[PDB]
RNA sequence: GAUCUGGUUGAUUCUGCCAGUAGUCAUAUGCUUGUUUCAAGGACUUAGCCAUGCAUGCCUCAGAAUCACUGCAGCAGGAAUCUGCGCAUGGCUCAUUAAAUCAGACGUAAUCUGCCGCAAAAAUCUUGCGGCGCAAAAUUGGAUAACUUGGCGAAACGCCAAGCUAAUACAUGAACCAACCGGGUGUUCUCCACGUGAGACGCCCAGCGAAUGAAUGACAGUAAAACCAAUGCCUUGGCAGUAACACCCAGCAGUGUUGACUCAAUUCAUUCCGUGCGAAAGCCGGCUUUCCGGCGUCUUUUGACGAACAACUGCCCUAUCAGCUGGUGAUGGCCGUGUAGUGGACUGCCAUGGCGUUGACGGGAGCGGGGGAUUAGGGUUCGAUUCCGGAGAGGGAGCCUGAGAAAUAGCUACCACUUCUACGGAGGGCAGCAGGCGCGCAAAUUGCCCAAUGUCAAAACAAAACGAUGAGGCAGCGAAAAGAAAUAGAGUUGUCUUGUCAUUUCAAUGGGGGAUAUUUAAACCCAUCCAAUAUCGAGUAACAAUUGGAGGACAAGUCUGGUGCCAGCACCCGCGGUAAUUCCAGCUCCAAAAGCGUAUAUUAA
RNA sequence: UGCAUGCGGGCGUCCGUGAUUUUACUGUGACUAAAGAAGCGUGACUAAAGCAGUCAUUUGACUUGAAUUAGAAAGCAUGGGAUAACAAAGGAGCAUUUUUAAAGGUUAUUGGAGAUUAUGGAGCUG
RNA sequence: GGAAGUCGGCAAAAUAGAUGCGUAAGUUCGCAAGAAGCAUUGGCUCUGAGGGCAA
């Protein structure tokens, strides 16, 4: 039905400034949720600024330049999200769309061997035609043989090379989890308790490294490692801590002054 | 056209509901099939997403089960002989969902023949043992298979599926339309 | 339509408009920094309001609030930075004793006028306008331009004037051509 | 809620009170909600008897809930 | 800035209103505007009526060219046209609308869902040659456009007939290669029996999806023995063990999910028409039954984008609106029908319910929020209008196609209005953008452009080779509103320390004129400059500031003329009847100032 | 592909049985489009704005920034229990445990699986 | 055609049964009222509902 998105109404972590135009690139169906996602159009030119506009963009995006999750992707309208990599081997760019701890999409430079592997989050469980049991994850992925102890909220470590499955991290106490909603989006901390309430929504608890404690829904929560010393992903600069607002703002000015 | 919509509906509180849009095609309602009894006639109806809807006009024979022996056969249908609902759809003949019919007992009395070896290889006479031991067959619908015609139940919607299945009544519901039909 | 560029207000007129004390003080202000209307008092007038109207806000929170911690440092900031403040009083409670003349001193035409470069606060005000005037560099011909501490040692004739190191001004440079044709 | 009326057949109306606050003056307002609720024959409530109800498909014009539990 | 003041009395102290006062992205009107930036802009009244023009189309290497088309000499480009996708978005408007819409928070296990992501696919006796046999890279079929011929018609985003020819249009159709698994059977044959028998071999079926039945879709409060028939073992009579299973698989699921399921999925029986299922019998590239790549499509399935439905709490005034609903559905029940699905949504039958002073029903004004104004605080008030939601396309209805419309620059009918005509007939829908006409107190150009932002699409850009786009942007008009900011500065002497007056001398700068230029899609503004060898310009700086006032409220004249309860002023108190602090003027002064009055609403007071 | 297998209590996971206490309020936490309103930083010459930009001055740094808030009511989790609310009762309208023995009257385990039996647990009374 | 006839609608014409909806001013609240109006009626073949008496 709705074939545009009004700028105002495209959301702020793509920022895009009011005064530039009434439109926003409206991404399409995919792997990622329009809420959640960033387009292959606002990474090529707002963020890498590799194209000056959008017309740069097609040129670029349609000679198939730019791989996502190693596949050449020739639309700007293409959603891409968390955990995906974004390769341009012309330039030698791969990157994993991460959150930082303000909650902004970060562009996390990878490194070979690396930009192989992908985090997905089994969201549903189903049995296919044959008896054959379909792990859904929340990149739009469908996975045919998971794990035999793979259960709904658990991570697998995907290989985007070969398309094959190595290695499955449980949704359990103590584990290292990133934040992907709310207002904690972008942090990172351990499952100290998961709270479970049958027909509604689950409340996890989670503490950092700095031992500050923090809540979430349990759909919001994202296993990336055993413990937060021992990550199976490389996280932005911040390392998902939180700084204090006054803290931050101090930092900053004396920052600001040295230069100066 | 037919809607199904809320608006035109008086409030519990006997308010008379103010419409301020034009009819929607996605509330939209259709004329019955009123399937009779017939020559298979069947009308298509384009449904919403593209899918079909198979509108029976009229239906001849039907796929109807044998619960008790989970088995099924494509019997002919007889005539309709209760309908819960109305007694002018048994005289029009009109064939909808839980409506009682008269089908063919034939096929039924073919397969316990072959089936048990009782008319109503000496390893198939084995195996008729075997199924026999624990095997007990109701007195009426023996009865029923003797007579020609057996009661059955319809369990399709001919008006959406276009195909008359049903199963045959056995124990209490059997005995239920029976008493309704003397 | 569909245009987001926001705006605001700078000023507000006074509600009683014919009260003696306040033309007669207003009348010495102007005089006083040169200004052209009484415009321009009221402006400084509405900075001061909502400095005050923040100040009196956070001085209600607790002293340990973090938003009275973040804004009153940033208040404080403020303030030392435009030199409306002295650097020897830091507590928010001297931002409610700041007067309309303290932010009149910080203008750049009473700037220039204190710091010797210009005759009167009338002279400054023709010679910021004139293009005459830069601070760090750069021609400023705002007369209520806010000179920061910082930029205060920066102020001296542009490059680019006749009274800096520029090019002849207009009444030479048109003498100069009668003489050439005379 | 509490059972409000028995007389329709399998069906009870419960009355949901409630206090509603009126923010200008400060104070609050005594309001109730009826409701058409499906009740299962597993229970025989009374007027006066309190209930859970839990939500379910539309099962006619107005009942969208149905009897969980009884309290006497 | 948590503020008041004038008027009731001969004076006083109250109550109390009237008047004064400040703001409004509140409008309109009057007078006046030199710069510069930023902006609302036919909502109000008439969801009134509209001339004209333009607003939605799309081609790559990669669906179909024999233009009797153009270049080159078969290679390229290719008008038309068929085919595939879109036209259900955007834009406009606010008429309807109070258990509605909407907001926050929930649900769909009650459902549909093209394009997009990740996946799945073993049914289906076809073709050639010969006469059923032998072989296999399937060398499938009939049309129809454009085009030609004849044309009809006044025309018509009107048509007829015949002749050609394409497909990724339509239709048909693929054996072996090619598996695992299961269910019925045979008076089949080999064995063991002396039949709950074991093997083969033969025959019907055994794919996804759909229908109807039948199972599974777990257990999770008791320990010990004996006997009988069948059967596993160790042993040649027992019970030490021990997944299960009469080989060819000695572990080829004894284990789906949820809070919950009649769901996922598996097995058995029967059924599947045309209203399902090709390896498009497809198209391009490289390396040469050569094999590699790209994208294109049928069906199955579930994520995503959505759609539709339901409704937890909330939402103006009115009782000079107290009962409302229930033939012909009102509240509930039963079996159905219908739907994509739930449902009194609807047929039949049944029962009397359901709602209402905690205001139902009815009437009145309203699109709903996010938000605007004003505001010490609490509040009051506005919200047609950019974003989200809803609804409509003159008024109603109905519908086709399609994943999605009850679509309107789609169709059908009626009503009203209206256009062309050769009189036989054929059309129209600006609450899209410009523009008109009316209406009004009241609201711009019949402009330029796809450069940016996006949308669609066969599509990157380029190369004979430039997609459309009144969405959108840019300019014109535009004192709605908002920001900055000119109309002069320094002295000289004299006159009446400072300060007036005359003149009198220095500089400075823009308004403006231009440019090697800059900007811009191109222009235009803004910025830069008035030589860098080399560039115009203030003295009455005539480059001349206005709008209201001068008894009080309320800042500013006991001035001078005129008029004489007249003319007139005056928001209120009042002034004016010959010496007017108030009218008409002059001078002087006051307030705000490129702005200042007036009217009407609204907030404060 | 046995390429396998081994070198008394407290947990946490699910079921089955066993008398039941919420709500208002208040503190934390979640879940909550922008634009708009507060607000951090930032000499777009200032400002109304905007979210930019800044600094080296050989091809690039700042692993640049774009922080934080408030937002009615209702809905969600959890902590506190003073003040209250809802519900119940109306007080004769009401309610001991633990040893032992003896008497009576469709479960595991016996190598599976299909009957039959009897033996006891365990409850039921006395 | 429809009261133009005539003193005058005199005379004639017209309306009609039953059933279901519906029914205004005024009123002494009883009426007005069959107000006014709008619908259906045949034949045939069926299907429901409405009982009595015994065990
Ligand atoms: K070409
Ligand atoms: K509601
Ligand atoms: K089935
Ligand atoms: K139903
Ligand atoms: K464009
Ligand atoms: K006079
Ligand atoms: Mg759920
Ligand atoms: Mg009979
Ligand atoms: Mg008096
Ligand atoms: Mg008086
Ligand atoms: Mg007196
Ligand atoms: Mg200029
Ligand atoms: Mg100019
Ligand atoms: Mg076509
Ligand atoms: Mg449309
Ligand atoms: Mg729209
Ligand atoms: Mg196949
Ligand atoms: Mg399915
Ligand atoms: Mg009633
Ligand atoms: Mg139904
Ligand atoms: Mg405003
Ligand atoms: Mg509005
Ligand atoms: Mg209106
Ligand atoms: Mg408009
Ligand atoms: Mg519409
Ligand atoms: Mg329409
Ligand atoms: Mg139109
Ligand atoms: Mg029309
Ligand atoms: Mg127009
Ligand atoms: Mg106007
Ligand atoms: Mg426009
Ligand atoms: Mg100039
Ligand atoms: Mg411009
Ligand atoms: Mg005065
Ligand atoms: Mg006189
Ligand atoms: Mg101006
Ligand atoms: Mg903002
Ligand atoms: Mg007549
Ligand atoms: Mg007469
Ligand atoms: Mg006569
Ligand atoms: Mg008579
Ligand atoms: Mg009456
Ligand atoms: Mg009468
Ligand atoms: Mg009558």
């Amino acid at each position: 039905a709705k074939k545009h998105l009004k700028r105002l109404y495209a959301p702020k972590d793509w920022m895009l400034s009011k005064l530039t135009g009434v439109f926003a690139p409206r991404p399409r169906p995919g792997p990622h949720k329009l809420r959640e996602c960033l387009p292959l159009l606002v990474i090529i030119r707002n963020r890498l600024k590799y194209a000056l506009n959008a017309r740069e963009g097609e040129m670029i995006l349609r000679q198939g330049l730019v791989h996502v999750d190693n596949h050449p992707r020739r639309d700007g309208k293409y959603p891409a999200g968390f955990m995906d990599v974004v390769e341009i081997p012309k330039t030698g760019d791969r990157f994993r769309l991460m959150y930082d701890v303000k909650g902004r999409f970060a562009l996390v430079n990878l490194s070979e061997a690396e930009a192989q592997i992908k985090l997905m989050k089994v969201v549903n469980l189903y049995t296919a035609t044959g008896r054959v049991p379909v792990a859904v994850t929340h990149d739009g992925h469908r996975i045919r043989y998971p794990d035999p102890h793979t259960s709904i909220g658990d991570t697998i470590v995907y290989n985007v090379k070969e398309k094959k499955c190595v290695d499955l991290i449980k949704n359990r106490q103590g584990k290292a989890v990133i934040v992907t909603g709310g207002a904690n989006r972008g942090r990172i901390g351990e499952i100290v308790k998961v709270e479970c309430h049958p027909g509604a929504f689950n409340i996890a608890h989670l503490k950092d490294a700095s031992g500050a404690e923090f809540a979430t829904r349990a759909a919001n929560i994202f296993v990336i490692g055993k413990d937060l010393n021992n990550l199976q992903v490389t996280v932005p600069k911040q390392q998902g801590l939180r700084m204090n607002v006054i803290q931050e703002r101090e930092e900053r000015l004396i920052a600001a002054e040295a230069r100066k | 056209g037919i809607v199904r919509s809320r608006l035109h509906k008086r409030k519990i509180t006997g308010g008379k509901t103010k419409i301020h849009r034009k009819r929607m095609k996605a509330e939209l309602g259709r004329l019955p099939a009123n399937t009779r009894l017939g020559a298979r006639r069947v009308s298509p109806v384009r449904a919403r997403g593209g899918n079909f809807k198979i509108r029976a006009l009229r239906l001849d024979t039907g796929n109807f089960a044998w619960a008790s022996e989970a088995i099924a056969h494509r019997v002919r249908l007889l005539d309709v002989v209760y309908n819960a609902t109305s007694n002018e759809l048994v005289r029009t003949k009109t064939l909808v969902k839980n409506c009682i019919v008269a089908v063919d007992a034939a096929p039924f009395k073919r397969w316990y023949a072959k089936h048990y070896g009782i008319d109503l290889s000496p390893k198939l006479q084995r195996e008729w043992t075997r199924r026999r031991r624990n095997h007990r067959v109701e007195k009426a619908i023996a009865d029923q298979l003797r007579e020609g015609r057996v009661l059955a139940r319809i369990t399709s919607r001919p008006g959406q599926s276009g195909r008359a299945d049903g199963i045959l009544l056995e124990g209490a519901e059997l005995q239920f339309y029976l008493k309704r039909l003397e | 339509m569909r245009n987001y560029n926001n705006f605001n207000r700078v000023w507000k007129a006074p509600r009683r408009p014919f009260e003696k004390e306040r033309l007669d003080r207003e009348m010495k202000l102007c005089g006083q920094y040169g200004l052209r209307c009484k415009r321009e008092i009221w402006r400084v007038n509405m900075t001061l309001s909502k400095m005050r109207r923040t100040a009196r806000l956070l001085l209600t929170l607790p002293e340990n609030h973090p938003r009275r911690l973040l804004e009153g440092s940033a208040i404080m900031r403020r303030c030392h930075e435009y030199g409306f403040l002295d650097e020897e009083k830091d507590k928010l409670d001297y931002v409610l004793s700041l007067t309309v003349p303290d932010i009149l001193e910080r203008r750049l035409q009473t700037i220039v006028f204190k710091a010797g470069l210009a005759k009167s606060v009338h002279h400054a005000r023709v010679l910021i306008q004139q293009r005459h005037i830069a601070v760090a560099k750069q021609i400023v011909t705002i007369p209520s331009f806010i000179v920061r501490v910082s930029s205060e040692r920066h102020i001296a004739f542009a490059d680019a004037s006749p009274f800096g190191n520029g090019r002849t001004g207009r009444v030479k440079r048109v003498r100069a051509k009668a003489a050439k044709r005379h | 809620g509490v059972v409000h009326s028995t007389k329709m057949h399998r069906t009870i109306i419960i009355r949901r009170n409630y206090l509603h606050f009126i923010k200008k003056y400060q104070r609050y307002q005594k309001r109730h909600k009826s409701l058409a609720v499906h009740c299962s024959p597993a229970f025989d409530p009374k007027q006066g008897d309190e209930v859970v109800i839990g939500q379910c498909r539309p099962l006619s014009k107005t009942i969208r809930y149905n009897v969980l539990e009884v309290v006497s």
